[PDB]
């Protein structure tokens, strides 16, 4: 196992040791039909690549200076244009939609109609950093990790967004500024009786 | 067998040899809330952490504000200290309740994952090595290992009449506070002034004179 | 707007998807649902009339949604 | 305030009717003498009336436009504008009464249950056992909590007759 | 023409997997177009509730004109 | 020696019985081959005042 | 063993005689097991290097005139550019931390995947002062030695400078000065009553 949520208490049976990032950790025993946990840890696997790639791009863009992600899409409601990385581009958003809803719709029908296949490789691992499944145990540990990191990551920037109206890099520098003086706790709108 | 009411009929939960070895025992249930072992377990832990802390508390109110009426220190009282400490301070009472909370619940939920299984927080490989002194002694609410450095626990002698010095003082301290609580809701004053008003003149100065805990006189 | 433009593209990329994408999960969702008329066609995958006209039916729906909507001007 | 009402000590509805209630009162106290019965109780009826409105003013309640106390039974607004005292604190008051009154009840049940015959101690009240039974009941929500959780608060359901379905 | 559902299918395969709902819903395809009661039954506590709506809706916000004003209609 | 032990305490298992799930006194037990040999007695009547009945041997057990 | 922390006592039975330091001072019995006593082994180690090289650069800056070790990172804080023995660096502190946290986190790897090696030797002795294990053990013992003296003398630092406001230095020849006038004692915050 990973290790112990909860130091002390017995893992439950449920959670087979040689899955990922097992610790133990299942208080609603929402994982204990074998079927359903089949399914959750397919999602679980994409909820964290996918929040692992916006958390990164949301970083990326309010370092690079081009805004927050919740300003990114203001363009599109009051007469804008995109601009990546300070690069015009030339799509408004009904074309967006089309080439989205196309795409995503054609990646996401391949991967329904595979069977819930998690770790496909092939052509999705060129470098062949897990060509052996000996070693891939201790490499996808490291990233359910880091989606579930990534995941508690977006939810605090929706939170904290909905809270103050500052991106993650104003809030932390911020905090970074005032520490005491600025949180969870002095924004009035977290613990309503603080 | 000492008893808190000479004659009473002790109840049968209190004098079971498991119950007899708790500290304190002078058969005090008349609403029998610890005919239950595990309730009594339970509520032996309750009472454990409340004696401590009620000790902390009353000390932290008692030596300050007796060092106060001299010239030792200039501590306000204890139901005012924290708006005069929060004041000239750093945060606020919000941001450090919070901080407080956080680090408080990862103690008590460590406390209260060895009361539900005692010796567990000494799994190996879950607390960078420190999890071997956080094995508790075969006792519940006695551990050792970072918790008495000096060592008093050892001597097995004593260890009878120091848990008896423990509990008692622990039951008075909680007395204390309580009376902390009814003595500001009548007098207006602290404890120290409230026991000096006293002895000025104990026989008009008391609960029967402060028209609040005799409202029928 | 042009509205030929979006409702041929509409309906194009909806029987792309219906033919090239969905039509697998379709056929095994049909199958499993578990007199009639063989409509038989000589599409290769099996895509017959009747899919045409639900296919075609969706994205006409989406490409009038798509029109009426940038008609409103917001 | 809350609900757009306003509080009890600013209404003017509020006060005009305690000047009624008082004009009707002392309109009957004018036709009896200064030191008789009646007068001494319309004098009595009077000063309960002013303070009571003077309590209920004192207490923070809020006055709709009738002039008349509203109470606020949403444990947030009450907390946070002080009216606990309406719906909250008498809401724990009634349930630690009443689950004080249910568990000195099924204490008895059971105690009765086990002897020669149960129905006799249901007609005719065991007064010791119940007197012992209605002291011990002060830690009702405790020893409840207790029950519930060592699972014996609860029968089984193969214990339990049920209909033919 | 082959596209389309089946409620009998629908029906079958929504039961939940820990067993809440037991069997779920098997066999109640069978139990609704067997029984016309059951459809009756049904029909009425829908028409009942949309009654209800009517006459919310029709006095709360009047589709007619001038009928606020009359009182007694 | 067929049934339950005379005066043992048995849970009836009849559906449609008062006494369905509730535990009753054996007083009898017929050695014949009757339908119903086991006789139970229970402490609380029934709708009909009526506190002892007839069941067979799988429709009692030892509780 | 190294000597008796206290006189009369008897060592712990979990202390191994060769180990280096061993005074058998342990009342708390931190190191009890065997798992433990490595990692806290490896620890003390690791802390005594840190500490003598964190004292000694201490007390270099303030000897050198180059103030003290608390307005070391001040140019950060108000605006300027850090400067080594009188040499302007024109890294702000973005740079640094970045670099540093790069920088620290390959050789701290480097040393952790070594399964906690305490005496690597090789390249990190290319003079060869420890070549024989003979007199290894007793050059072990001053290293020990030195460096929990260094830990004392840090914490010695931050808390003189805490409680009156002057580097150790300055401390030094103040107490040199008055010393029955200048000590913990007449802070004002050591002794409360006094
Ligand atoms: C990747 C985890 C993560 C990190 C590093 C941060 C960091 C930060 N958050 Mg944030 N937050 C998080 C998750 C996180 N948050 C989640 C999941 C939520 C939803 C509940 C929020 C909701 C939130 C709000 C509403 C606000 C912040 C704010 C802030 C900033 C000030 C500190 C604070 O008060 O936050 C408090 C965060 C929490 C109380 C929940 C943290 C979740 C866990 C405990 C952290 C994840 C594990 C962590 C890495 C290791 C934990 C071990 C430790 C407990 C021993 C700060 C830079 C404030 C701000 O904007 O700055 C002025 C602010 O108002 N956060
Ligand atoms: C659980 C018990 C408890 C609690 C809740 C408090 C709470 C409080 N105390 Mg108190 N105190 C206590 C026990 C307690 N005390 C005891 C047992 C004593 C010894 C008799 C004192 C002596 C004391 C004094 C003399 C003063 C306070 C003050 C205060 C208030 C300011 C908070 C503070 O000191 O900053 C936070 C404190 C710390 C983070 C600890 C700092 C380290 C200290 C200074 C050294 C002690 C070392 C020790 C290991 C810790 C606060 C309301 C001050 C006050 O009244 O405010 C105006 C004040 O003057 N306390
Ligand atoms: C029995 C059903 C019931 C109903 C119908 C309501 C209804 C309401 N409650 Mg509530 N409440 C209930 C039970 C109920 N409560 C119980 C049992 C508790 C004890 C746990 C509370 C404790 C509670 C608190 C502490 C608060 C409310 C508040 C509210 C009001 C708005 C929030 C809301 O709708 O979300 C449902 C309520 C909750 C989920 C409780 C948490 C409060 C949520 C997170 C909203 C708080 C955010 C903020 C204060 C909203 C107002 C913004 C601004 C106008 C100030 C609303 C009229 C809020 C309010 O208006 O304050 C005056 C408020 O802060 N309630
Ligand atoms: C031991 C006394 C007792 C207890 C613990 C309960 C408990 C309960 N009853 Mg019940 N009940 C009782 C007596 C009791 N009842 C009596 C005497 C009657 C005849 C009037 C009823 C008639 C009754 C009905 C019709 C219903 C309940 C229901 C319920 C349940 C819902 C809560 C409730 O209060 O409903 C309300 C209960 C009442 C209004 C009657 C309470 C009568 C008093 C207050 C009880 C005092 C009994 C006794 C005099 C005190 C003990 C004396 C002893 C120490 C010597 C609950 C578990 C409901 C249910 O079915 O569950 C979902 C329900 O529909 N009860
Ligand atoms: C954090 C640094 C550190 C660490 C990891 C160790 C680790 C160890 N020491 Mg060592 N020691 C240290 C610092 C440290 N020491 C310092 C600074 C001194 C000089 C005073 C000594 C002097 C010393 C002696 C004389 C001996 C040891 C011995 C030992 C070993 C015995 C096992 C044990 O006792 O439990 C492990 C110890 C720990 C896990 C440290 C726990 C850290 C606590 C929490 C520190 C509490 C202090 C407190 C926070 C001070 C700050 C004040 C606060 C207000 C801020 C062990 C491997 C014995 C040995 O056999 O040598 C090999 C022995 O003879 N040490
Ligand atoms: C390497 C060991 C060491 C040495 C040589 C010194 C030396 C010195 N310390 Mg010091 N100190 C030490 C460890 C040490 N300390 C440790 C571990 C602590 C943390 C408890 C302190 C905390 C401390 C404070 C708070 C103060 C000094 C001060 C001083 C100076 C005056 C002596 C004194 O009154 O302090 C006595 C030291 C101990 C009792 C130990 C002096 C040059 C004082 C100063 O700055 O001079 C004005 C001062 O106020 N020290
Ligand atoms: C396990 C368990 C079990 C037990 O029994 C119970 C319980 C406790 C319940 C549990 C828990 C749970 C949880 C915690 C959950 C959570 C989750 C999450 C958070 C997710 C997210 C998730 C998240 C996600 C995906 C996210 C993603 C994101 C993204 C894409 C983004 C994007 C973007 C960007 C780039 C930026 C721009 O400008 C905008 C946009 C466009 C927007
Ligand atoms: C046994 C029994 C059984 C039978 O059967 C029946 C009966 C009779 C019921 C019983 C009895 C009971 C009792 C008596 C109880 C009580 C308790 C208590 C009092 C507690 C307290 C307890 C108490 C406590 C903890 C307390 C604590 C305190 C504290 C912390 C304090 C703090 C503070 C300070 C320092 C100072 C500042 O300035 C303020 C403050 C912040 C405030
Ligand atoms: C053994 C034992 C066991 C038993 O059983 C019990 C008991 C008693 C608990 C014990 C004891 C303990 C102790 C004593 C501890 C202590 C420690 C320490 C002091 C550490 C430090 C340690 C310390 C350390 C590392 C330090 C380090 C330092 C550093 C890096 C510095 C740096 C720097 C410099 C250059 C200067 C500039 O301007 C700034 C900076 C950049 C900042
Ligand atoms: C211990 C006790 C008895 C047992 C009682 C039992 C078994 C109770 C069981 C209850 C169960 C299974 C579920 C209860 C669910 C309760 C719910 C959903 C109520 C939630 C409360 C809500 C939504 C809000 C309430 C309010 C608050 C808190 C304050 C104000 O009241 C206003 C308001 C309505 C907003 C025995 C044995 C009869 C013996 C005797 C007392
Ligand atoms: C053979 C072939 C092919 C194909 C071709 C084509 C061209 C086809 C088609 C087709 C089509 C071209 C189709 C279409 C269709 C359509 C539909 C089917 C429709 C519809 C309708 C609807 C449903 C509508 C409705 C509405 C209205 C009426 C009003 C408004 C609203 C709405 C919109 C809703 C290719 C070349 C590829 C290859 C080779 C072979
Ligand atoms: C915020 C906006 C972005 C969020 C957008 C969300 C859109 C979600 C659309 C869901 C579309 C369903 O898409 C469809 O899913 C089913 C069910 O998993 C997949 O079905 C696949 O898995 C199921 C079981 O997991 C198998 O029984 C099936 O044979 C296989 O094809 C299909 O291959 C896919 O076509």
């Amino acid at each position: 196992k990973a290790g112990n949520w909860l130091p002390g208490s017995d893992a439950p049976a449920w959670l087979p040791d040689d899955l990922p990032g097992n610790y133990g950790f299942d208080p609603l025993s929402l994982g204990k039909e074998p079927a359903s946990l089949k399914r959750f840890t397919e999602s679980e696997v994409i909820h964290g690549r996918w929040a692992m790639l916006g958390v990164a791009g949301s970083l990326a863009v309010e370092l690079l200076g081009y805004g927050n992600w919740y300003d990114a899409p203001l363009w599109a409601v009051n007469g804008g244009k995109a601009t990546w990385f300070g690069i015009e581009v030339p799509f408004d958003l009904n074309a967006l939609l089309a080439f989205e809803f196309v795409a995503m719709a054609a990646a996401e029908g391949q991967r329904g109609d595979a069977g819930g296949v998690v770790y496909p490789g092939g052509a999705f691992d060129p470098l062949g950093f897990a060509k052996d499944s000996s070693k891939s145990g201790e490499l996808k540990l490291k990233e359910i990790k880091n989606g579930r990191l990534a995941m508690v990551a977006f939810l605090g920037f929706v939170a904290q967004h909905a809270a103050t109206g500052k991106g993650p890099i104003a809030a932390l520098g911020e905090h970074l500024a005032n520490p005491w003086g600025a949180n969870f706790a002095t924004n009035g709108i977290s613990v309503p009786f603080f | 067998r000492q008893s808190w009411l000479p004659g009473s009929q002790i109840p049968a939960h209190l004098d079971t040899p498991a119950a007899q070895a708790l500290a304190g025992n002078f058969g005090f249930d008349p609403l029998g809330l610890g005919k239950d072992p595990v309730a009594l377990r339970w509520y032996q832990q309750a009472e454990l952490i409340h004696c401590r802390t009620a000790m902390a508390g009353v000390a932290g109110i008692l030596i300050p504000g007796l060092l106060t009426k001299a010239g030792a220190l200039n501590v306000p009282e204890w139901y005012d200290a924290g708006k005069v400490a929060i004041e000239n301070s750093f945060a606020p009472w919000g941001s450090l309740l919070a901080v407080q909370l956080f680090l408080c619940g990862f103690v008590e939920a460590k406390r209260w994952q060895d009361i539900r299984k005692p010796g567990s927080q000494g799994e190996p490989g879950s607390f960078l090595g420190f999890e071997a002194s956080l094995k508790g002694t075969s006792e519940l609410g006695y551990p050792g290992g970072p918790f008495d450095p000096l060592g008093l626990s050892k001597e097995a002698d004593k260890w009878a009449d120091w848990k008896l010095k423990e509990v008692k003082n622990g039951r008075l301290a909680m007395l204390a506070f309580l009376g902390f609580v009814a003595q500001k809701y009548a007098t207006g004053a602290g404890p120290v002034d409230n026991l000096a008003a006293h002895l000025k003149d104990p026989w008009h100065v008391n609960y029967a004179t402060n028209g609040v805990s005799l409202p029928f006189l | 707007l042009d509205p030929q433009i979006v409702i041929s593209g509409s309906t194009a990329a909806f029987l792309a998807i219906g033919r090239f994408v969905f039509l697998g999960y379709q056929r095994r969702e049909a199958n499993f649902d578990s007199n009639s008329t063989i409509f038989a066609t000589n599409d290769p995958a099996g895509f017959n009339i009747i899919d045409v006209a639900g296919w075609g039916a969706l994205g006409h729906a989406v490409g009038f949604a798509v029109l009426a909507i940038n008609s409103l001007q917001g | 305030d809350i609900a757009g009402l306003t509080p009890c000590s600013e209404s003017k509805a509020y006060a005009k009717l305690e000047k009624k209630e008082l004009k009707t009162l002392e309109k009957r106290l004018k036709q009896y003498e200064a030191d008789s019965a009646p007068a001494v109780a319309l004098k009595a009826t009077m000063e309960r009336t002013k303070a009571r409105f003077a309590n209920y003013a004192k207490a923070g309640l809020l006055c709709g436009n009738d002039g008349l106390p509203h109470l606020i039974a949403d444990p947030g607004l009450a907390l946070k504008y002080g009216h606990a005292g309406e719906v909250f604190i008498p809401t724990f008051g009634f349930l630690y009464v009443a689950g004080y009154i249910g568990y000195v009840g099924r204490q008895y049940l059971i105690a009765v249950k086990g002897e020669a015959k149960p129905t006799d101690k249901e007609i005719i009240i065991d007064v010791p056992l119940a007197t012992k039974l209605a002291w011990q009941g002060a830690g009702w929500p405790l020893a409840a909590v207790q029950e519930l959780q060592r699972g014996t608060l609860l029968e089984k359901e193969e214990n339990i007759t049920v209909s033919p379905r | 023409f082959g596209i389309g559902h089946r409620m009998q299918a629908i029906l079958e395969a929504h039961t939940p997997p820990s067993g809440s709902l037991g069997a779920g819903h098997k066999g109640l395809f069978d139990t609704v177009n067997n029984s016309l009661h059951f459809q009756l039954g049904l029909a009425l506590a829908s028409v009942g509730t949309i009654t209800s709506l009517v006459a919310q809706h029709m006095y709360s916000l009047p589709p007619y004109a001038f009928q606020a004003i009359d009182f007694t209609t | 020696e067929v049934g339950p032990k005379r005066g043992s305490l048995v849970k009836i298992l009849r559906p449609e019985s008062y006494w369905f799930n509730q535990v009753g006194k054996v007083v009898s037990v017929d050695q014949s081959g009757v339908r119903y040999p086991v006789v139970v007695r229970f402490e609380n009547q029934n709708y009909a005042g009526v506190t002892t009945n007839n069941y067979a041997l799988d429709e009692v057990v030892a509780a």
